């Protein structure tokens, strides 16, 4: 979890005291347009995988993001 | 108004109809009533002729089997509604005679049939050829040389020191003269370069609105005969426009850019200064021009809209391409 | 209008008032610059903790945020639509003129309705028409045969050509040219012919246009801004577009010749678009669009290749031109396995 | 006036090779320059054009010296020395002497010493014109503006009410200063006009070129440092602040409330998104789409350059589709490991 | 128009 | 220019 949480904090511009298991990543987090979709290319790299566009889509908070690398 | 004999005369159409037709307007194809000619260029309009209420319409030799009203004959039905709409031509002159509230500078020469509008203001050593027409609220400034024929809608500003050749046309809101953008650094703070070159306008050009075309540095800004300027145009200090060339909306050129003759730039492109574009390019809408253009043709940039879900995927994988480039590489190396 | 009680301020917003009515309001401000007798507002939650600061003698907010204000508060549903209309009771904007300034030149034809003020060194053309409450700003031009609608409102150096169809209650910014030549040639061998532009403008009612902007005439028939249009500054809106009711249109906007736009749409800044097409109801375009093709189902549309410091674009722009030697590679590579 | 070259020499910091004796009428390009010119030189491939060129005088640096056919004019920095000379030897004229009868001033407005107003000019009440202030002919300045002391307007510029603007400022023709920013609430599809009753603050020294459109402030103050120069059909949004010394080129399209720091540079027809900051030194190319803060000083780009069309074509289909390529991409790259 | 037949031969 | 050096190492 931590690691997904610090990939999140260091994309988002955000402190790690910020990814609460609630935040969605537009509302809580202040995502813009193209940081999700760059947030999720990022989690695909250090965990040496790919995510399905019917998967992705489902992953705008980092219990979403946490829950499916689970 | 006029007869239809008369008009096709005038075009050098073949008339086949009623030569004593009257013709008051033109008129487009939709629109068409009694008393109208229209005209058709796509031959897809022909299944409409029947439901047309024109009493002309301005066609090809191909086109007259399916024409069901009078019609003119022609090789070139674009050119020919041109041509006749400027005959019908309804529009009224920027202004006539010369307004009492102008403020014309006792220096300034005026030829013969000037008409100034309400309130412009003429500077000193100002010359107005025959037949030139100053809208209302237009500021022409000292020195400044406007040729015969040429007209001037209203509020528009023409600095010191300018030219502008005969039978031009420039639409309100437009600034011709202005200061080029030229500053010097100084340790972060901009000195301003005085811009003492000018504008040159040749013949028969003709500039739409809110257009600015900025004075020279040293040596001058040149438009070239013929050309044409759409609106919201930026033409900076020391560019030299080719006769015959077309510049669409919202085109902003850099300093010392010269183009050629017969281009064609398409609307909202970018140009780079200090270079060339060659005779006879067409650079397509939004073009980004960075490079100098040595060979003619068409040349095109940018990519189209897209969903934005779908655009937002493209934009992250384009810049990220670097990175899509090396693990293709490395797949070769393997492989 | 220049001062008002918290308590009618409040009952013209139809709001609900917590705290002493009998405040006099002087004026709308932000909530950094709020001082005695201002009104100011607050939408995001997060401002909560600043309510301290704030000094306004009332903040426009919601039910829950109540427990937070730190002074008199209306509380509302919509925050942001109340503030514009507070922000239009106490409007400090002054007119374009007052009366008929004795420098215009005004055609002995030309038709003014009741109340009709136009400034100085303004010109009305021949067989102008001025509904009632029409104000033109000074340095105006309009144009033979034109109709401004009642209650029309220009500001300063706006040039209105000849035939010209305004509503009522329309606004436009100072430096706008409604009505030039459209930009119709024909080629004749290269030489550029001019095709004179007999259609107009007609613009619908309650229309606001910014600063030059400039909407050019139709060829033959009609350009069309339909009712309660928005089109901000330095807009080009080419002949013969027709823009549906209520749509938006942001800053620097190209569109070029027989576009037609639906309703309710918005168009973001800089956004350019091709002639000759449609673009259906409900759209969204973002800012610098690059919008190619028609557009006939509703949704947000984008373009374009966001900023990158330099030297990283430099190999993003070298490797995208050469995508297709790219996509080559890949195929023979697809092919050995 | 016209000067001697010695006495140009002293005033410009230069050293003078050559005969201090010629009289220099103006300034002008090398390849125009006649007798009595002064021109200058920055790049060192006009050396060998040097023997060609006919001005009275080059001004050029030291390494330049040995190639010198002319009386020569040594500096460190040519460039900024050629400001200098051409600021000396200006031909510019003023856009107004005196007050002309034709302007039409409130009695209210309030002129420090020697300032002139233009023809048909239009000065509302309140206004306040510093010393040696020139307003040229057909100018709109609108309800208590304030224009500090040797600022100067060209024809047909307009300001709002409201409006200050600092000392030595100079703005060009077509220009719309204060204007309503671009503020509007949606209720249910139609759009609600929000006053926009903050102002426009321009500093000392800032240059603003023509149909250039700077909105005014919705509650606090659009605002332009000092030093600022703005080129040609810029729109500056409600709520721009713009930090000194920065330089903005033609077409810059601004949305509201960017912040943009100290000494940058924004290039030509740039986009910039609003509600976000951009720090100090920062130069973005032409055509920049600005989507994201920048918080770090240095070059930044964006677009991709001109192809030939059928090249093209297949770039845009290709870029367009570039979803389906990585993935393809990926699968491979799985196959093999 | 100038994208559609790429993108069929695509 | 600006991508002339790129391009070349390319």
């Amino acid at each position: 979890e931590e690691r997904v949480k610090k990939i999140i904090g260091e994309q988002l511009g955000v402190k790690q005291e910020e990814v609460t298991n609630n935040a969605s990543f537009v509302e809580d987090l202040g995502a813009d347009s193209l940081d999700t979709v760059e947030l999720v290319m990022a989690l695909e790299e250090e965990f040496d995988t790919e995510i399905p566009d019917e998967e992705a889509e489902k992953i705008t908070t980092v219990q979403a993001a946490i829950d499916y690398i689970n | 108004s006029i007869r239809l004999a008369d008009l096709a005369q005038q075009l050098d159409a073949e008339l086949h109809g009623d030569g004593d037709i009257v013709i008051t307007g033109v008129a487009s194809m939709q629109s068409a009533q009694t008393g109208h000619i229209t005209f058709m260029v796509n031959p897809k309009y022909r299944e409409h002729l029947g439901l047309c209420q024109a009493s002309a319409v301005v066609m090809t030799q191909d086109d007259l089997p399916f024409a069901k009203s009078a019609a003119l004959v022609v090789k070139n039905p674009y050119l020919t509604y041109a041509r006749m709409a400027q005959i019908l031509d309804t529009t009224p002159q920027p202004a006539q005679n010369i307004a009492p509230s102008a403020v014309i500078d006792a220096t300034a020469k005026l030829g013969n049939n000037v008409s100034i509008g309400a309130n412009a203001v003429i500077e000193s050593g100002v010359e107005l050829g025959d037949n030139v027409i100053i809208g209302a609220g237009c500021f022409v400034g000292k020195n400044s040389k406007i040729g015969a024929g040429s007209r001037l809608w209203a509020n528009v500003t023409i600095y010191h020191e300018i030219q502008i050749g005969q039978n031009c046309l420039i639409q309100s809101g437009t600034v011709v003269g202005a200061d080029g953008f030229g500053y010097a650094n100084d340790r972060g703070n901009w000195v301003k370069i005085p811009q003492i070159g000018r504008v040159i306008i040749g013949d028969r050009v003709e500039i739409g609105a809110c257009t600015t075309i900025d004075r020279g540095a040293l040596d001058d800004t040149i438009i070239g005969n013929g050309v044409i300027i759409d609106n919201q145009c930026q033409i900076a200090h020391n560019v030299v426009i080719g006769d015959n060339t077309a510049v669409a909306g919202g085109v902003i050129m850099a300093g010392s850019l010269k183009i050629g003759r017969y281009c064609m730039i398409g609307g909202a492109s970018v140009i780079n200064g200090h270079m060339e574009i060659c005779d006879k390019v067409t650079v397509t809408g939004m073009g980004m021009v960075m490079r100098p253009i040595t060979e003619p043709g068409v040349y095109s940039s940018g990519i189209p809209l897209q969903p934005n879900k779908v655009w937002r995927k493209t934009a992250a994988l384009v810049m990220n391409i670097d990175d899509m480039s090396k693990r293709l590489k490395s797949l070769e190396r393997k492989v």
